[PDB]
């Protein structure tokens, strides 16, 4: 199976509030296992999975001290920019920065990626090929410019193709029976009339860990083409979601849901 | 195929005059008889008037002789009802209704679909359509209801349809109820698929005929 | 740029009356990241509301589950109020069981 | 296990 | 001057049930009755002439009799579609006919609890300066509905006029509107508006609201 480890940071201005937001998540796959907050009472990088506190004390003043060092640069970024769009002091504003790495079923190195947000809109991102960055306005360029001098992309091609994928297969062997699962979709069809000549049928697929999944009609033979809720978290670990169709009162028998899951050998 | 359709009722002002007319199709008015039975707002049946056309001969109900004269065209096929020093108690709907051609059949066997006649001290005024919105909180079993509100109108008689009657299926017009202003207010409503709110135009058609009054609303859910 | 939430109200198993569950209340497609969220018991503000850590989409809108231990009941209405400087007035999604 | 190299901008 | 009585002037049966009205007249008609169904706001179609007589067309299920000085119409098996008004009359070829006061027939049906929806105002009637709140009672059994209007927990009086549909032709079910009136100012001072609804087909009271925002 296709194996990820990204992590989140969003930093968010407080004028007035005093000093600004930070959010980091660290997710393996579709399952989260650290995190960092800024208005949390300890100001460290806590655990959120089982299989990721059997690490060692030099590892989490090491992820903390980094995440710190992530807030203080945030911290900066926030004022840089407001400075190149010339915004207000008084005004909130939000950056967000995604990095991360992707393994194939061989575990070997597949992709990499580290892109940055300013006020919800792209700014900054690294290249397929990890030696170069698409700059999304004038603004950009200038820290695009400023990060080829400071040979940023070279360093973080290093962690990405190196420490980003073997830290990635440590983190798969120890929390093994946590994320080398496939919880296959647990399904069911309600019925319910809307209408003397209507009738909604909904399709449902519940407790399935690995969000990937398609939920798609069919009539008599051709498949359906409405509504579709996006998938959601069970808050156990697990994902929903649902499908359904408006149909003719009396046809309901000739409508099939179909259900393709990575844990389902093949669709239901 | 006996067929009979009355025309000519409508506001009048109490003391005035009006003359409704019942045009007759597959048959002769002058072989046969001509009622009027008009039916006053929730009465029943009230017997009214009655002419044979070939030989003048009219007859009518104590509370309208010496008022309403009926008659007959037979160049037209068409009867008449002449009504003249009309009271606020003669407001009802008129139907008119043939004597069976048969003679074995001793009672009125075809009826025409009436004609609303009000008499009031005037006061034609067109009626506001305002959308009753479908909620966007719930509200639904997998149905949503949505509606027009027809608010304050006079005379009577208001048809409401739904996307120009396309739409029959779960639409509840309710009866008109009389406000303390002295003004009519109905309400229009569907049930629909709550899914179907995203994809399916609604619109309600308004008929007002007595002020001249068509609106055609649409209705979607707010935000 | 301001994106509207998109609000999912939905238990974690298949609703029973009488059996312990977690009411879930799923805002997504949202930005800026300051929101408010309530679940609701008869109208009434539940306290003891816990939620997961501020998250995004590769659209770079955030998403946060909002969650509480309850018990259903059949007469007991459920719900979540979502306050947004997106919402002209706050929005309020009723609990259904078939959703 | 995050990365070390974060350049301001 | 003939006057005719209806002798039950509303009655509810049971679909298959056997229905007789009576119509009774104040001197000797002879036979000389006919008797007519009449669907709300519909011309008046003919059942039966000369007290006894199927007209052509007429199910059979409609029966007309004499007993007497009373004249009975019977529907045999009564099926959704006959919930109209009944109307006998004296008819004379000649001279002036007479009907009675008619007889509205009901179906009883299996008790049904009504959909409750409730309605805001619309910002297009709020700039004229009226607020109109609706409650509607959607396809229920029987037609008695309690609809209370309470305005941030006030129960109200005198400022709602309710109305009720026919009864449904296939379904046998009522539909109620209760419309709440107030001035754009007096609707702008509150926040919670709520309809609360009691029902034979609903265990306990049922209440829908809004709060003025959303």
């Amino acid at each position: 199976g296709s194996h990820s480890m990204r992590y989140f940071f969003t930093s968010v201005s407080r004028p007035g509030r005093g000093e600004p937001r930070f959010i980091a998540v660290g997710y393996v796959d579709d399952t989260q296992f650290v995190r960092f907050d800024s208005d949390a009472a300890s100001q460290r990088m806590e655990p959120r999975a089982p299989w990721i506190e059997q690490e060692g004390p030099e590892y989490w003043d090491g992820e903390t001290r980094k995440v710190k060092a992530h807030s203080q640069t945030h911290r900066v970024d926030l004022g840089t920019l407001r400075g190149y769009y010339n915004q207000s002091e008084a005004g909130s504003h939000t950056v967000q920065r995604m990095y991360g790495c992707d393994v194939g079923s061989d575990w070997r190195f597949l992709r990499g990626y580290h892109q940055y947000a300013y006020d919800g809109k792209d700014y900054i991102a690294l290249k397929e090929d990890l030696r170069s960055w698409t700059a999304a306005d004038m603004a950009a360029q200038t820290t695009k410019h400023k990060w080829e001098a400071a040979h940023v992309a070279e360093q973080l091609r290093a962690y990405l193709e190196g420490t980003c994928v073997e830290w990635l297969r440590r983190y798969l062997e120890n929390g093994k029976e946590t994320l080398q699962r496939t919880d296959a979709p647990k399904t069911h069809m309600t019925h319910h009339a809307v209408s003397d000549h209507e009738a909604t049928l909904r399709c449902w697929a519940l407790s399935f860990y690995p969000a990937e999944i398609t939920l798609t009609w069919q009539r008599d033979g051709e498949d359906q083409t409405t509504e579709l809720v996006e998938t959601r978290p069970a808050g156990d670990g697990t994902f929903q979601k649902w499908a359904a169709v408006v149909v003719p009162s009396g046809q309901e028998q000739r409508y099939t849901c179909h259900v393709q899951h990575e844990g389902l050998p093949k669709p239901l | 195929e006996v067929q009979l359709v009355e025309s000519g009722g409508g506001l009048v002002q109490p003391g005035g005059s009006l003359r409704l007319s019942c045009a007759a199709s597959g048959f002769n008015v002058y072989a046969s008889g001509m009622h009027w039975v008009r039916q006053a707002p929730g009465k029943g049946l009230e017997w009214v008037a009655k002419i044979y056309p070939d030989s003048d001969y009219t007859y009518y109900a104590d509370s309208v002789k010496g008022r309403f004269t009926i008659s007959a065209d037979t160049s037209k096929n068409t009867a008449y009802l002449q009504m003249n020093s009309l009271r606020a108690e003669d407001t009802a709907v008129y139907y008119c209704s043939r004597d069976s051609s048969f003679y074995y059949v001793y009672a009125m066997d075809y009826w025409g679909q009436g004609t609303l006649v009000t008499v009031s001290s005037a006061s034609t005024k067109g009626p506001s359509v305002f959308p009753l919105a479908p909620s966007s909180k719930s509200t639904s079993g997998g149905t949503a209801a949505l509606g027009c509100l027809v608010k304050d109108y006079f005379p009577e008689p208001v048809t409401v349809s739904w996307n120009s009657g396309a739409l029959t299926s779960g639409v509840h017009t309710f009866p008109a109820v009389l406000q303390s202003s002295g003004l009519y207010s109905l309400s229009s409503v569907v049930t629909v698929p709550s899914s179907s709110l995203g994809t399916q135009t609604y619109i309600c058609n308004v008929n007002h005929k007595p002020s001249n009054t068509k609106v055609d609303k649409k209705v979607e859910p707010k935000s | 740029i301001q994106r509207t939430p998109k609000i999912q109200v939905y238990s974690r198993h298949p609703a029973e009356n009488g059996k312990s569950n977690f009411l879930n209340c799923y805002v997504s497609g949202f930005h800026p990241s300051d929101i408010e969220v309530d679940l609701l018991k008869n109208g009434e503000r539940i306290e003891k509301v816990e939620h997961s850590d501020l998250s995004f989409s590769k659209d770079w809108s955030f998403y946060l589950l909002y969650y509480t231990e309850f018990t259903p009941t059949e007469k007991d209405e459920y719900a979540c109020r979502v306050n947004h400087v997106t919402l002209s007035q706050p929005k309020i999604v009723k609990w259904d069981r078939d959703m | 296990h995050m990365t070390e190299v974060v350049r301001h901008c | 001057d003939i006057q005719m009585t209806q002798s039950p002037s509303s009655l509810s049966a049971s679909v298959g049930d056997r229905v007789t009205i009576t119509c009774r007249a104040s001197q000797d008609v002879n036979t000389a009755v006919a008797w007519y169904q009449q669907k709300p706001g519909k011309a008046p179609k003919l059942l039966i002439y000369s007290a006894y007589f199927l007209y052509s067309g007429v199910p059979s299920r409609f029966s007309g009799s004499r007993s007497g000085t009373d004249f009975t119409l019977t529907i045999s098996s009564l099926q959704p579609e006959d919930f109209a008004t009944y109307y006998c009359q004296q008819y004379s070829r000649y001279s002036p006919v007479t009907f009675g006061q008619g007889t509205k027939v009901e179906i009883k049906r299996t008790v049904a609890a009504p959909s409750v929806f409730i309605f805001p105002p619309s910002d297009e009637q709020l700039k004229s300066g009226t607020a109109s709140v609706v409650c509607l009672l959607n396809n229920f059994y029987p037609r008695e509905a309690k609809v209370q209007w309470k305005v941030d927990n006030a129960l109200q009086s005198g400022n709602s006029q309710e109305s009720v549909t026919e009864q449904d032709s296939k379904d046998s079910t009522y539909s109620l509107s209760s419309t709440l009136t107030l001035s754009k100012a007096d609707y702008e001072k509150h926040k919670v508006y709520a309809c609360e609804v009691t029902h034979q087909g609903l265990s306990s009271p049922v209440t829908k609201s809004f709060n003025r925002g959303e």
